[PDB]
DNA sequence: GATTCGTATC
């Protein structure tokens, strides 16, 4: 909705009444936290620089230009897997770009 | 050099007896020039009902040589900010008068684009020299205008334009370009205007230009919708009838073949159907939701574009759908 | 061209067009243009007004070959102007030769400036196209020297001044005062002038018909300082500078800045809106202040 | 040399095609000066600014065009402070003096012109200082607007401008100007070619002539001087083969899920467009006279959603995928 | 360097797998005065770009592949430094909006408008991610600059380009190649460098597996090569991106646990999905995919799953955070399932 | 400060009319505190316009200058038991009088807000379905459909399915 | 890492107000400047990184001792240093002159970040009044050193015109000339125009134009050059111009602008160019 | 506003 008011007050109005229709006594609640997309921009951020980076070493000892599209999809896991071998059987980046996926 | 001019901006009323349709306004502020008090008045209404042409002409009549000193005029072309009316406004509105004694006229054309501490700034200066200078407001959104501002200010709405008015105006037009108007492209004309006069005179500019030779010439209904592109009301009730009752693939045939003779467009036809069908008597109530949503979101996606025949083909489908529910 | 002149004192021309600079900066102005001359007027906000005579003796090649009108108005910016009259003609030997020139409506306004060495043309394209006191209702008049008044601007600047006031009072023991009480920061501040003819050469107070010469009564105005800092330096230059105001709260002053034998110096006209004063009991003060 | 498309542009008001009340319009307009505000809309490659720039062409001439035409774009900065300095200090200014020439052979009207092509990426404060910038000063200035959706222009410069529909540009409306052109560039063609062109391209002439050019480059490509086909027009235009959408319509009527997600992901590895495959969906399913009422309503409407959902830059391969779905479970 | 780039064909004549596209691009390539601005559209990992590349060699000659890397600054309505890359190389321009996001206005406005000043050709990788603002100023840049520059953009799913553009361009589709091309490619490679290469079957396998990828395969192919010892066996694991493993683990977990707490985690799994920098979109087709290959869900549960899949990436498309609709694609298809 | 009342606003009323000496009616009075809605500098603007305009101050004069709060007649609108009462009122009350669209919806956004004797669903559902057409209307397509299709909808949700 | 300078500005007056003048053209460009002291020459330079650039050389033989001891190639000690602790510096011993005195300047380097010793005397009336000063600087390393190179400038377009020398009869028009469109407040681009010899300052805009020529005679050392650049740059030229009597102006056609200030000290000529970039585009 | 741990008071 484009950040309407109405926006706002439909989505707070919902949340209410789901929580109010299921209320019961004696319920044990939790405790409630900040959200985490502040480390997930900061994650994003350090993949942005090994990307660059990684785009600046393919650039530069080769002619090679690859997308940042392509770096997250394949290169981010393949290209390490490619220079991990390639070094320990004899390019710089070694480890996964952000690191590795988990669960 | 008014012959070198569009018509919109040639039959610009220049008094106030030169205004239509809104009587009662003219009627009250007339009263109120008269009797020597001016309250800070308020115009609201749709674009084209003729609240510019007033203000002006009644600038025009309460200072008749005086208007370039005695009359501020800003609009949304000019920077209205918190300076300007701290600045401009406050020194306009704080001298005397020059000699025509009176009081001063500041208007604020389209104030509905405002910002909100312009206004907040400019209702103290409303209600703090009001011995000397009056308002006045034009707008067309009222919810972008500070309600302390709606509170201090007169508020006068301005009907869009009744029948008559159109006539009268029309008539005018015709008696100063020797022009002639059949009665039926004289009630096409007016259906299309939708209560604003400057479609009326574009269109009209238009329709002369349509014609071979202007003189010895009538313009029909034929040459309004030519000029304007819109469909004829057969052709829309055609159109629903081979909807309503034909089968799927005649209908469709039918539809492309009406669109394919004149070029017609889609939301015209679409527009020509709601008005007709908001005159059918429906007794299901699920077939008046079911035709105003499907043809709502047919109208929105025809907005953002896409492919035309999927969307006639949708307009065909969600008539005969909404209509099956009426058994 | 309906129009051609050309001048050698730019520096003349360059004082009366920055004249204008404590108008808008960056606005337009309108010139009119007729056998006797051209003139520069300038408005704000419809409250002051400044006008400019720049005679045709002050030009030796003034032609107006227009006929078809008994002046020539065209509108353009001001700042430009500005810088190109702003050549300052060093170098005596070779002197700057400007060259206005105008060819109706439709045509740039060109200014030719050339040095014998440097040709610069310049030209500016023109756009689309009141305050007056009455001479029968004058409350008072005065003749002010020029660098008397231009100190006492300078001092009410220099001091802030959000609001002034001006003071004209006639007794009947042929003694004069005027003073400019102001409105600032520090509260209550006046500058009154000296009562001798080599700066208050003549102050006469009417009562509201400019024949009768009435005494004992004092005449107000209450003037926005935003518009009375425009006369500053309209006044630097001026020898006498001459003070009119009707009841009509609108104060004329007539800059009177007395290169060509045959030109009668530059003629600055700036007429002044007078402020309402809604506070009727701010005047109890003034003249409470000025009784002491 | 150059493009078909720029080849071909039109130079007059005569050679723009199929638009007959806005040309006829514009040229009672040449022979006066109470030119109004104008407002082109409609279809993409209809002519709008074609037209303009014959108009203009034609009321000035290529000398005074420099000094009383002002164009702006989406290919410029068109803020609220632009609007409300440069488009206002062009609309006051003085309208520039003819010369003997131009007074001699052009009408030379006595206003100049503002164009605002790609008005639709306008935004609203713009207009609302524009509103009076073309109300105050008409009489010296006149103003086009430009733009493909209407609704992206408020009400008050729709009503202040005159609006000019521009008809879409079907076959029998662009079929002489696609057979003045492949005549003109010697493009031999079979009985039913630049028809088929002309249906392809929807609305659309600019798409039509970079199909002929880019048929008759494959035909000189080819070199055995033999005429155009309509099956290598509907190739090289991504028109899905008859063949593929009658396997896509066979595997449809067997509701199988596995099968239809199967032939999917083939057909999507084929690289063809969502768009051009549902509308030929849409076409033979409506067209075809083995269905109902009902499924004929529910076809389309699913059509409609899909466009929609297509229209707003979604993935192709689920939308389509999930519309073959609601149509095998039809 | 890696083997994606070290077999790619340089030559319009060396491109083997289209055939009837090559013809076309020779077509096209005959008289280049006369050449419109291209669009070619398709699967990604086709091969367009080296058609491109192919295509611009068969104009301007060999040399086209002589890249210099430059630094470019760029300043916004505000104060701003973007510092956007240019690899430029003689008659020949490229830019790419993935480094640039709402700001791909005025970068592509300033370079058109300075290249713009024969004609030089610019190459604008991932049409889609311009924010139809960058496109508006384009199909004005195209249109009247028409005699000194041509654009050449390539793209997959060409939606989300404005109808003006795709009306301004001519319309080339790219096929990705059988299985069959896919595995005579691979043949090619390990032809040029033994590889053992025991059983033909493994070609096939990892044809298959790329989903018609020509950089996929040739990875993987590299992958597998370089981890078995330079050599290959029948037996040999399929290597697929991490990711991949991610959503399909997902996927299972999805199944097997439908409560909050599993929400939760499902939440946690997209986090981390999207701090890796793979689009929501692309994540949302994959995991809708992979829901739909699972054995034990009737054909209900898969129409249920596929349409949440069409609403929420739709929602997605027309949205702002990414987090919301996936969030909500999982917990209708858990609501579904139970 | 809390709003006037209408005994206040009547006192005061009454003064002014006293020391102005005009002639009035209690229905005209009644009509000027009810137009006025709370605001005192309101119902002294809505009198001297009628004074001025028209001398005798009826119901007649005052509502034939000064107009019914529109937001009353939004919540009639948004309160009617079918869809064509709604429609009809909606038309011959907010289109043919010269509202703008946009208005409509804010003041049913504000309406919807502040309306009682409703469900919290059936309020949450009106507030997300005139959102929906706020966002319709903001892009552009700000034509009657749109406002008859909104009602439909929240007809559709207060009579359910 | 061993460096130290002395400066005597009575002993040699031009050298010395070249040193002033380079001083008072990089305080006035930018803050900050780069001061690289090659064994034989000293060369100043003002690198933004569209802005211009400021290369002046420096020889050896302008100041009276010039110890310059490093262990990078030929003695390359580089240094980025304030030019207004400079500036002020340079004021200081230009006043101390002014009042009287014949004393030199000695500058040791007395420390990766360092300061230079810049000690001076100073006499009133025979008082001793000794003037230190200290101006933190700091050390570039050698690849940082190797990162800023003066931009070369081709030859195929660009056409070099000889302004005359001020001290001639000329030299005063030609400066009022250059300074003719500083005059302006709402300027921000001058577009230049060299035919083939004139020089024009064209500045046309939406609403004004200016058309400002020399019609003086001119040389070209040994077809249209335009090229349009901001006003700043304009300003840099013009006080460069009257403190060289030896200026040349390169003029290449929609590329770039060049300022070629040199100072006949014969012995090696200490120049200065200012290189200036296309604000826009023709 | 919810949970969890620690005190002061009744
Ligand atoms: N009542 C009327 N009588 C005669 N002409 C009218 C009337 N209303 C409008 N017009 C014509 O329509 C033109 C435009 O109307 P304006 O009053 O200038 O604009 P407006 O009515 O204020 O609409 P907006 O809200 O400012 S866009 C006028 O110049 C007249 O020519
Ligand atoms: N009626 C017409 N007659 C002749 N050529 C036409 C006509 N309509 C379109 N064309 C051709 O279409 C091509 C592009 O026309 P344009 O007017 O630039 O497109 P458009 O109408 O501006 O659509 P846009 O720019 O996407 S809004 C040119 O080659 C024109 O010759
Ligand atoms: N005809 C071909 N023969 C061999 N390899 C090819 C061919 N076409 C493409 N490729 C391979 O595809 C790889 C990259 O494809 P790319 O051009 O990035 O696809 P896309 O343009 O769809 O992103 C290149 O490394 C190249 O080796
Ligand atoms: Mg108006
Ligand atoms: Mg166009």
């Amino acid at each position: 909705m484009n950040g309407l008011p109405e926006s706002n007050e439909y989505g707070l109005r919902e949340v209410r009444k789901t929580f109010r229709n299921i209320s019961k006594q004696g319920h044990n609640h939790g405790t409630v936290y900040f959200p985490r997309e502040w480390k997930v921009r900061k994650l994003q951020n350090s993949f942005k620089v090994q990307a660059e980076d990684w785009l600046n070493v393919s650039l530069y000892k080769y002619n090679a230009v690859h997308s940042f599209r392509n770096i997250t999809l394949e290169f981010g896991y393949y290209a390490p897997l490619i220079r991990k071998c390639q070094s320990y059987k004899k390019i710089d980046v070694v480890d996964r770009i952000g690191g590795p996926i988990e669960a | 050099s008014k012959e070198n001019l569009p018509w919109v901006e040639k039959y610009r009323p220049e008094t106030l007896d030169e205004v239509y349709g809104q009587n009662e306004v003219i009627t009250t502020v007339r009263k109120f020039v008269d009797e020597g008090k001016l309250p800070h008045l308020l115009f609201y209404g749709p674009p084209g009902t003729g609240k510019t042409s007033t203000i002006v002409a009644l600038a025009r009549e309460i200072y008749g040589k005086n208007y370039s000193n005695m009359v501020l005029e800003l609009n949304a072309s000019d920077d209205r900010g918190i300076d300007v009316v701290r600045n401009q406004i406050k020194d306009f509105a704080s001298t005397r008068q020059i000699f025509s004694k009176g009081f001063k006229l500041i208007i604020l054309d389209e104030a509905d684009a405002m910002t909100n501490a312009a206004q907040n700034a400019l209702r103290r200066v409303i209600e703090r020299y009001t011995k000397n200078t009056r308002f006045c407001v034009l707008a067309n959104y009222a919810h972008k205008l500070t309600p302390a501002l709606l509170s201090r200010c007169t508020r006068f709405r301005f009907q869009p334009l009744p029948q008559e008015a159109i006539e009268r105006r029309i008539a005018n037009v015709l008696v100063h370009e020797k022009l002639k108007l059949s009665p039926n492209a004289e009630k096409a004309l007016i259906e299309l205007s939708n209560g604003d006069m400057r479609r009326v005179l574009n269109v009209l500019q238009s329709c002369k230009a349509t014609l071979d030779n202007p003189d010895e010439d009538e313009i029909s209904d034929d040459v309004i919708y030519e000029c304007c592109g819109a469909p004829r009301p057969s052709d829309l009730k055609a159109v629903l009838k081979s909807i309503l009752e034909d089968d799927w693939g005649t209908a469709h045939y039918t539809l492309n073949k009406v669109r394919s003779a004149k070029g017609l467009a889609l939301i015209d036809l679409i527009e020509g159907i709601v008005k007709i069908l908001e005159d059918y008597e429906l007794q299901n109530e699920e077939t008046r939701v079911h035709l105003l949503t499907k043809l709502a979101d047919i109208e929105y996606s025809i907005s953002k574009g896409g492919n035309d025949q999927i969307q006639g083909s949708a307009v065909i489908g969600a008539i005969k759908a909404s209509f099956e529910n009426e058994t | 061209n309906k129009f051609s002149a050309s001048t050698v004192h730019l520096e003349h021309i360059t004082t009366a067009l920055s004249c204008l600079t404590p108008f808008g900066s960056k606005d337009d102005v309108l010139i009119f243009i007729d056998a006797d001359g051209l003139s520069f007027v300038r408005e704000n906000n419809h409250v002051i007004k400044i006008q400019l005579l720049l005679s045709r003796e002050l030009f030796m090649s003034y032609s107006y070959r227009n006929e078809t009108e008994d002046h020539m108005k065209l509108c353009v910016k001001i700042n430009h102007i500005l810088d190109s009259v702003s050549v300052m003609n060093r170098n005596s030997d070779d002197i700057v030769e400007c060259t206005l020139s105008y060819d109706g409506h439709g045509s740039p306004f060109v200014l030719i400036f050339e040095d014998s060495f440097i040709s610069e043309r310049v030209e500016y394209s023109t756009y689309l196209i009141g305050l007056e006191l009455d001479r029968e209702r004058i409350s008072f008049e005065a003749i002010i020297k020029g660098e008397a008044l231009h100190s006492a601007l300078k001092d009410l600047k220099e001091i802030g001044c959000k609001e002034c006031y001006v003071y004209a009072k006639t007794e009947a023991n042929d003694e004069n005062v005027f003073a400019l009480i102001s409105k600032s920061q520090l509260g209550f501040s006046k500058i009154k002038l000296p009562s001798n003819r080599s700066i208050l050469e003549k102050l006469q107070v009417f009562d509201g018909d400019s024949t009768t010469v009435i005494d004992g009564f004092a005449v107000i105005g209450f003037f926005d300082f935003t518009s009375f800092d425009k006369i500053r330096k309209s006044t630097k230059i001026a020898s006498k500078v001459l003070f009119r105001m009707d009841v009509h709260g609108v104060l004329s002053v007539n800059i009177l800045s007395q290169l060509p034998k045959d030109y009668p110096g530059i003629v600055i006209e700036v007429c002044m809106l007078e402020k309402e004063s809604i506070d009727e009991a701010a005047q109890t003060e003034i003249e409470l202040l000025m009784e002491t | 040399q150059q493009p078909w498309v720029e080849k071909y542009r039109p130079k007059n008001l005569d050679e723009v095609t199929a638009q007959d009340h806005a040309v006829t319009v514009l040229k009672k307009t040449l022979k006066s000066a109470n030119l109004p505000h104008m407002l082109f809309y409609g279809p993409p490659g209809t002519g709008k600014t074609s037209t303009i720039l014959a108009l203009t062409k034609e009321l000035y001439g290529p000398d005074l065009m420099k000094s009383r035409i002002l164009e702006l774009n989406a290919s410029d900065e068109r803020g609220i402070s632009i609007v409300r300095e440069k488009v206002k200090n062009f609309a006051r200014l003085t309208v520039s003096k003819p010369s003997k020439h131009d007074l001699e052979n052009y009408p030379c009207p006595p206003y100049k012109i503002i164009i605002l092509d790609e008005a639709d990426s306008m935004t609203a404060d713009a207009q609302s200082a524009l509103r009076r910038t073309m109300e105050t000063y008409s009489g010296v200035t006149r103003f086009c607007l430009i733009c493909n959706y209407v609704t992206r222009i408020i009400d008050p410069l729709a009503s202040r401008c005159s609006k000019f529909r521009f008809k879409a540009l079907d076959a029998s409306n662009a079929i002489d100007r696609l057979r003045f052109i492949s005549e003109q560039e010697n493009v031999k063609c079979d009985d039913g070619v630049l028809e088929r062109i002309l249906d392809i391209s929807a609305g659309d002439l600019r798409r039509g002539i970079t199909l002929l050019q880019s048929a008759s480059k494959g035909a000189q490509y080819l070199g055995d001087g033999k005429n155009i086909t309509s099956t290598q027009v509907e190739e090289l235009a991504g028109v899905v083969p008859h063949d593929i959408l009658i396997e896509i319509v066979e595997k449809v009527k067997s509701g199988d899920f596995d099968e239809i997600k199967k032939y999917v992901n083939t057909f999507m590895k084929s690289g063809w467009s969502a768009a051009s495959v549902v509308n030929q969906l849409h076409e033979y399913y409506i067209t075809n006279d083995n269905f109902d009422t009902n499924f004929k309503n529910q076809i389309s409407w699913l059509l409609f959603t899909t466009d929609s959902r297509l229209n707003n830059g979604t993935n192709e391969h689920i939308q389509l995928l999930n519309l073959l779905v609601k149509i095998s479970q039809l | 360097s890696l083997w994606v780039d070290k077999y790619r064909p340089k030559s319009l004549n060396a491109l083997s797998h289209n055939e009837e596209l090559t013809n076309f691009l020779k077509s096209l390539s005959d008289q280049p005065r006369d050449l419109p601005h291209l669009l070619l559209y398709g699967p990604n990992g086709t091969g367009k770009k080296t058609r491109c590349m192919a295509l611009l060699e068969s104009i301007f000659g060999p040399g086209v592949y002589r890249l210099k890397i430059d630094v470019r600054q760029f300043v916004t309505a505000s104060n701003r430094k973007l510092e956007l890359n240019v690899v430029s190389s003689p008659y020949h321009l490229e830019i790419t909006p993935s480094d640039m996001g709402n700001n791909d206005r005025i970068v592509i406005q300033e370079l058109l408008k300075e290249v713009a000043q024969r004609y030089k050709c610019v190459i604008i990788n991932e049409a889609n991610s311009l924010t139809k603002d960058a496109q508006a100023a384009l199909r004005r840049t195209m249109e009247k600059y028409s005699k000194n520059i041509r654009l050449i953009m390539v793209c997959d799913s060409m939606s989300p380009i404005i109808a003006p553009i795709k009306s301004r361009c001519l319309l080339i589709r790219c096929p990705a190649p059988s299985d069959s091309e896919i595995s005579t490619i691979l043949s090619d490679v390990v032809t040029n460098e033994r590889i053992q290469l025991e059983t033909k079957d493994i070609l096939k396998r990892i044809a298959q597996a790329s989903n018609g990828n020509l950089r996929v395969s040739l990875l993987m192919l590299e992958s597998m090569a370089l981890n078995n010892e330079l050599a290959l066996k029948s037996s040999s694991p399929i290597i697929k991106p991490d990711w991949i493993i991610v959503i399909h683990k997902l996927t299972r977990k999805i199944v097997k646990e439908r409560s909050v707490n599993s929400l939760i985690e499902c939440r946690a799994v997209l986090y981390d999905l999207l701090a890796h920098c793979i689009p929501a979109n692309i994540i949302l087709k994959e995991l809708t995919f992979s829901l739909l290959d699972v054995e034990t869900l009737n054909t209900t549960n898969k129409s249920s799953i596929i349409e949440y899949s069409s609403v929420f990436d739709e929602r997605l498309s027309l949205g702002n955070k990414a987090i919301f609709h996936l969030e909500g694609f999982i917990a209708k298809v858990m609501c579904c399932l139970d | 400060y809390s709003k006037l009342s209408d005994e206040d606003v009547l006192k005061r009323l009454l003064q002014i009319i006293k020391l102005e000496d005009v002639k009035y009616t209690n229905d005209g009075l009644e009509a000027i505190i009810f137009t006025a809605e709370g605001d005192m500098r309101q119902a002294i603007n809505n009198l001297q316009s009628t004074v001025a305009g028209h001398g005798l101050v009826n119901a007649d004069n005052v509502f034939k200058i000064v107009d019914s709060p529109h937001p009353l007649i939004v919540k009639k609108m948004l309160l009617a038991s079918n869809l064509e009462d709604s429609i009809q009122i909606l038309r011959t009350d907010l289109w043919k009088k010269g509202y703008s669209s946009i208005d409509i919806v804010t003041t049913s956004f504000r309406v919807t807000k502040n309306l009682a004797q409703v469900k919290e669903s059936v309020r949450l559902e009106m507030i997300k379905e005139i959102g929906l057409t706020h966002m319709r209307i903001l892009e552009g397509v700000g034509t009657y459909l749109q406002l008859a299709s909104m009602l439909a909808k929240i007809h559709k949700l207060n009579n359910k399915a | 890492m061993k460096l130290k300078l002395i400066v005597n500005g009575c002993e040699a007056p031009d050298d010395y107000k070249l040193l002033r003048t380079t001083i008072n053209t990089v305080a006035s460009l930018r803050k900050t400047a780069i001061l690289r002291f090659n064994s034989e020459r000293l060369t100043i330079i003002s690198t933004p990184k569209d802005t211009g650039q400021l290369w002046c050389t420096i020889p050896h033989d302008v100041f009276r001792l010039y110890t310059v001891i490093s262990a990078r190639e030929l003695n390359t000690i580089t240094m980025e240093c304030n030019c207004d602790s400079l500036l002020s510096v340079f004021k200081r011993y230009d006043r101390v002159m002014n009042q009287g005195s014949s004393s030199n300047m000695t500058i040791k380097l007395q420390s990766p970040i360092c300061a230079l010793g810049i000690t001076f005397e100073e006499i009133v009336h025979n008082k001793v009044i000794m003037h230190s000063f200290k101006v933190p600087v700091k050390l570039l390393f050698r690849a940082q050193d190797t990162r800023i190179q003066e931009p070369m400038i081709n030859y195929i377009q660009l056409m070099m015109y000889k302004l005359p020398p001020i001290s001639g009869e000329f030299g005063s028009a030609f400066h009022g000339f250059i300074r003719r469109v500083e005059r302006y407040s709402n300027v921000n681009h001058i577009h230049l125009m060299g035919v083939k010899v004139e020089l024009k300052i064209i500045v046309n805009e939406l609403d004004w134009h200016l058309e400002i020529c020399w019609n003086g005679p001119l040389d070209s050392v040994i077809s249209t050059h335009e090229v349009i650049i901001r006003c700043k740059d304009w300003k840099v030229c013009s006080k460069l111009y009257a403190a060289f009597e030896e200026v040349v102006l390169a003029i290449s056609h929609d590329e770039s602008c060049v300022f070629h200030c040199s100072l006949d000290r014969g012995r090696e000529r200490g120049q200065i160019i200012y290189y200036i970039a296309r604000s826009k585009g023709l």
